[PDB]
RNA sequence: CCUCUAAGCACAACCUGCGGGAACCCGUACCGCAAACCGACACAGGUGGGCGGGUGCAAGAGCACUCAGGCGCGCGGGAGA
RNA sequence: CGAAUGCCGGCAUGAGUAACGAUAAAGAGGGUGAGAAUCCCUCUCGCCGUAAGCCCAAGGGUUCCUACGCAAUGGUCGUCAGCGUAGGGUUAGGCGGGACCUAAGGUGAAGCCGAAAGGCGUAGCCGAAGGGCAGCCGGUUAAUAUUCCGGCCCUUCCCGCA
RNA sequence: GAGCCGGUAGCGGGCGUGGAUCCCUGGAUGUCCGAAUGGGGGAACCCGGCCGGCGGGAACGCCGGUCACCGCGCGCGCGGGGGGAACCUGGGGAACUGAAACAUCUCAGUACCCAGAGGAGAGGAAAGAGAAAUCGACUCCCUGAGUAGCGGCGAGCGAAAGGGGACCAGCCUAAACCGUCCGGCUUGUCCGGGCGGGGUCGGGGGCCCUCGGCCGAAUCCCCAGCCUAGCCGAAGCUGUUGGGAAGCAGCGCCAGAGAGGGUGAAAGCCCCGUAGGCGAAAGGUGGGGGGAUAGGUGAGGGUACCCGAGUACCCCGUGGUUCGUGGAGCCAUGGGGGAAUCUGGGCGGACCACCGCCUAAGGCUAAGUACUCCGGGUGACCGAUAGCGCACCAGUACCGUGAGGGAAAGGUGAAAAGAACCCCGGGAGGGGAGUGAAAUAGAGCCUGAAACCGUGGGCUUACAAGCAGUCACGGCCC
């Protein structure tokens, strides 16, 4: 997917099982295949002027923290570079 | 870089026939090789060249490897009717 | 480089072969084949020419290279290897001692 | 190519003739139904387009012969199982 | 090292045996040459003739042509060759492409999406035996010729005059 | 420091002891393609724009600049882009295999792909390790140890602590607070934004009045030394057979040099060398040696100010570690809930309470270690089918559309003295002559075996029968 303020997606195994499970009886595993857990992504739209992010939606309050700002500069037309490099 | 264009003439039975109409075919510098080398032949032989043609010649050879010398462009001047001069009539 | 050796175009004894001990003149160094020519090996070249000119009379044909680890140089001495004396500005070849 | 106006220019710019000038780079040889291409071969195979004459048979790019042109197929000589 | 249907190299055997690559077809006289059925010329004979003839693209690249050769390659021989050596030879405002255009399809600012490679994608650009654009006829050497030259015509541009 | 004009052999053509050829260092020119970068492109080619230059000229030309795209700051400027035999980190990541089938597992986080980066990379100063009122960054090597463990508890995989070593080093930042300033507004004695000053378990810091106070960089210029050319470097003559002496012999000599090579063979004393010792104008290089800079010097006691936030913690999903769901901690984190800042927070293998340990959610950090396209030396390493695939014009010919595969092929002799001149032949090839010690060393030529193919001689066979021989006699030339 993407990143915009966070780290990219990861790679998981699956690890199926078909058992009772230790606290009942004998356990097992079955098949270790690669689920590819694409991280939660939401196109958020903010009004710096018209700006759009692909933010992680556990980081929507973080991008509203980034919008609750006044970084002294007017419009070149696009400008998320000064919103993302004046991030901490 | 005007006398580094007209490399050499060719003594040949065809470019001895150029002295009846149109002055002799020179091997010219095969890159930076324009047909407006008229200001590379009239600035060299002090003539007034009307028409120039152009070519690309001289392929392969044996003895272990190929390309007999070069592949040099060569052509001529159809210089004005009797400014044809500049001692060339030697050998032909 | 490595190709420099005993001496140069002067007179020199050869202590080689049939000519074991012969004082030849100016030697005309080869030296990529590491020889000279000097005056010794005088073997006949049974050749006409490459250009067919002034044909075969006799053969008083010319010399041979003579590998240059056997041309002992000379001075008022016999043999006695060359040395270097510099005298603060030069590099001269002085033998095992006489001079020169 | 023809045309209309924006921008702009209306001391330009196009248009028509007449005078002079300039016209660059590459290809061009040769084979091209083949001995030169593609098939290891001077390979009976494959290969796109154009012309492909004459007379005859109903016609025809057919078929038979034959102009022009090009070949006799790069082993032959015998013998007559 | 003796074996692995071993590996590489060599030389056998098969074997002077099958073949020599179209049942279109040769014969003769002169040459040339050391040497000839095979090279050149002549005169017949045959074969294709909607090609087995010309021309152009594709491709191959100097095989083109001339002269010196014949070890090698030509399924024979070879003076011949397309083979070897050297030398010549390919001339364009008008033919074909590019200083023009687009089709499919590429590439692709913008934009999108992908873990990265990258995958898309608008405009644009590239993209051609399609459109557009100004040439016909004759001669010349050993080879080129719509190029060279001869005649006639025509195109673009730039400058000047009206 | 005397010969050169590369692998020259030939035109003969010049050039050098007023210094060349060479080799090194520093420039200059570097066409075109290539990250290709003005645009296009089917790489090595086309087609441009702007500026400046040559009826050489206004049109086509050519020259010399500049014209890609992206990232960083104020149209303006500094980097980036691709390549590299391996080495390394991260993102992905198999399968054959092994389990004597196989799916969990193993192979394996291997190969491979991608990104990145550099002479190294990585990691790194503790929210560590785990039993010690302990160790104190990280990495590497050996131990620990095939241990602890994990494990269809099968196959197998397999630490970490401790302990020896190498090496050694710690530091910057909001561990808040003060001023600055484009503007924010409800003009607020104030919100966040950039710097700046503070700030790094006289447990930390900021703020409040005693008691005042310079160690040293990873950074910078220096200098050895190192390379990148080189240089000086000891001492043997004669006779002998010989083609040739260095062999043999006699009389010596050097040795901080008796390593090796070549010299017509067997050379300490002929050459090149070696031992030893000099050498850098120019560039790289380098605290190894000293120099300065930048930085460091609510010790005290308080008013609970600040100690890195969608983070820790919890659950769900997983990877890493020895850990395969197990009693599953820890480290990472894709989803969801979601805190506090020292009577905080994490860890000490569920968890809980004592006792300890340590400060996450920001970054840098030499050194030791892996590597070998490269240069050098070293070999109980190979000697042309070996060693690289290539000792040779080889990643070539040849095969393949292509990715790719991919050969064979060294040696005349001391020296070319590489065969003048005949004779046969068209020539090739011979036979003489000549060279040379040797020419069955004569040219893709040392030795040149065998298979094979011939010729000459001896014995032997055309009424014979055999896995080809063997034993026995007999005959015949040695
Ligand atoms: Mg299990
Ligand atoms: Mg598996
Ligand atoms: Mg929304
Ligand atoms: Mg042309
Ligand atoms: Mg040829
Ligand atoms: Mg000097
Ligand atoms: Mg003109
Ligand atoms: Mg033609
Ligand atoms: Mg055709
Ligand atoms: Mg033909
Ligand atoms: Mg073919
Ligand atoms: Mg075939
Ligand atoms: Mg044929
Ligand atoms: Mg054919
Ligand atoms: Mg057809
Ligand atoms: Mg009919
Ligand atoms: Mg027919
Ligand atoms: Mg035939
Ligand atoms: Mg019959
Ligand atoms: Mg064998
Ligand atoms: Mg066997
Ligand atoms: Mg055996
Ligand atoms: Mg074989
Ligand atoms: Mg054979
Ligand atoms: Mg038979
Ligand atoms: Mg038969
Ligand atoms: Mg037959
Ligand atoms: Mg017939
Ligand atoms: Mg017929
Ligand atoms: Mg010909
Ligand atoms: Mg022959
Ligand atoms: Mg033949
Ligand atoms: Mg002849
Ligand atoms: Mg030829
Ligand atoms: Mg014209
Ligand atoms: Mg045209
Ligand atoms: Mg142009
Ligand atoms: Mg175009
Ligand atoms: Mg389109
Ligand atoms: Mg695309
Ligand atoms: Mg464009
Ligand atoms: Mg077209
Ligand atoms: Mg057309
Ligand atoms: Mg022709
Ligand atoms: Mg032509
Ligand atoms: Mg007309
Ligand atoms: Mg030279
Ligand atoms: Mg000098
Ligand atoms: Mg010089
Ligand atoms: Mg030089
Ligand atoms: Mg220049
Ligand atoms: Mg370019
Ligand atoms: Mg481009
Ligand atoms: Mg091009
Ligand atoms: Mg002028
Ligand atoms: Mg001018
Ligand atoms: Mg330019
Ligand atoms: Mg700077
Ligand atoms: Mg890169
Ligand atoms: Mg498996
Ligand atoms: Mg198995
Ligand atoms: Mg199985
Ligand atoms: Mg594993
Ligand atoms: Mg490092
Ligand atoms: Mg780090
Ligand atoms: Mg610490
Ligand atoms: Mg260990
Ligand atoms: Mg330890
Ligand atoms: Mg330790
Ligand atoms: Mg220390
Ligand atoms: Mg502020
Ligand atoms: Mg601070
Ligand atoms: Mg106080
Ligand atoms: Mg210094
Ligand atoms: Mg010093
Ligand atoms: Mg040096
Ligand atoms: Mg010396
Ligand atoms: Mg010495
Ligand atoms: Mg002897
Ligand atoms: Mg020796
Ligand atoms: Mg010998
Ligand atoms: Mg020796
Ligand atoms: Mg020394
Ligand atoms: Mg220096
Ligand atoms: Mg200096
Ligand atoms: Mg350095
Ligand atoms: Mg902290
Ligand atoms: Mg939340
Ligand atoms: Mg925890
Ligand atoms: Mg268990
Ligand atoms: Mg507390
Ligand atoms: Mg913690
Ligand atoms: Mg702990
Ligand atoms: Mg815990
Ligand atoms: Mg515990
Ligand atoms: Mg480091
Ligand atoms: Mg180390
Ligand atoms: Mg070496
Ligand atoms: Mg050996
Ligand atoms: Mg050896
Ligand atoms: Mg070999
Ligand atoms: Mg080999
Ligand atoms: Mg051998
Ligand atoms: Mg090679
Ligand atoms: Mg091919
Ligand atoms: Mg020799
Ligand atoms: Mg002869
Ligand atoms: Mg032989
Ligand atoms: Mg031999
Ligand atoms: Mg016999
Ligand atoms: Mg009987
Ligand atoms: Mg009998
Ligand atoms: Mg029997």
């Amino acid at each position: 997917s993407g990143k915009r303020p966070i780290v990219a997606n990861s790679i998981q195994r699956r690890g199926k099982a078909k058992r009772e499970g230790g606290v009942g009886k004998k356990t097992t595993g079955i098949s270790k295949r690669r689920q590819y857990p694409n991280l939660q992504k939401v196109r958020v739209r903010v009004a710096g002027q018209e700006i759009t992010f692909r933010v992680a939606a556990s980081h929507i309050p973080k991008v509203y923290e980034l919008v609750e700002r006044a970084k002294g500069l007017k419009l070149e037309g696009l400008s998320p570079k000064e919103i993302k490099k004046e991030l901490l | 870089t005007a006398y580094d264009v007209i490399l050499a003439p060719v003594l040949s039975e065809k470019a001895y026939a150029g002295f009846a109409e149109g002055k002799y075919t020179f091997w010219v510098h095969p890159k930076a090789t324009k047909t407006e080398i008229k200001n590379a032949v009239e600035t060299a032989f002090k003539v007034k060249v009307v028409k120039v043609n152009t070519l690309h010649v001289r392929g392969k050879k044996k003895r272990l490897g190929r390309y007999l010398g070069k592949r040099p462009d060569r052509k001529k001047a159809i210089v004005q009717v009797a400014p044809g001069q500049k001692i060339e009539a030697l050998e032909g | 480089r490595v190709k420099m050796h005993v001496k140069k175009g002067d007179t020199v004894l050869v202590a080689s072969g049939k000519y074991k001990g012969r004082v030849g003149k100016v030697k005309e160094v080869l030296p990529k084949k590491y020889a000279v020519i000097v005056e010794g090996v005088n073997i006949v070249k049974k050749a006409v020419r490459v250009s067919p000119k002034y044909p075969q009379g006799g053969f008083i044909e010319k010399e041979a290279p003579l590998h240059a680890s056997k041309v002992r140089p000379i001075c008022p001495a016999c043999g006695k290897p060359t040395r270097v004396r510099k005298k603060f500005l030069e590099n001269g070849k002085k033998i095992r001692v006489c001079a020169k």
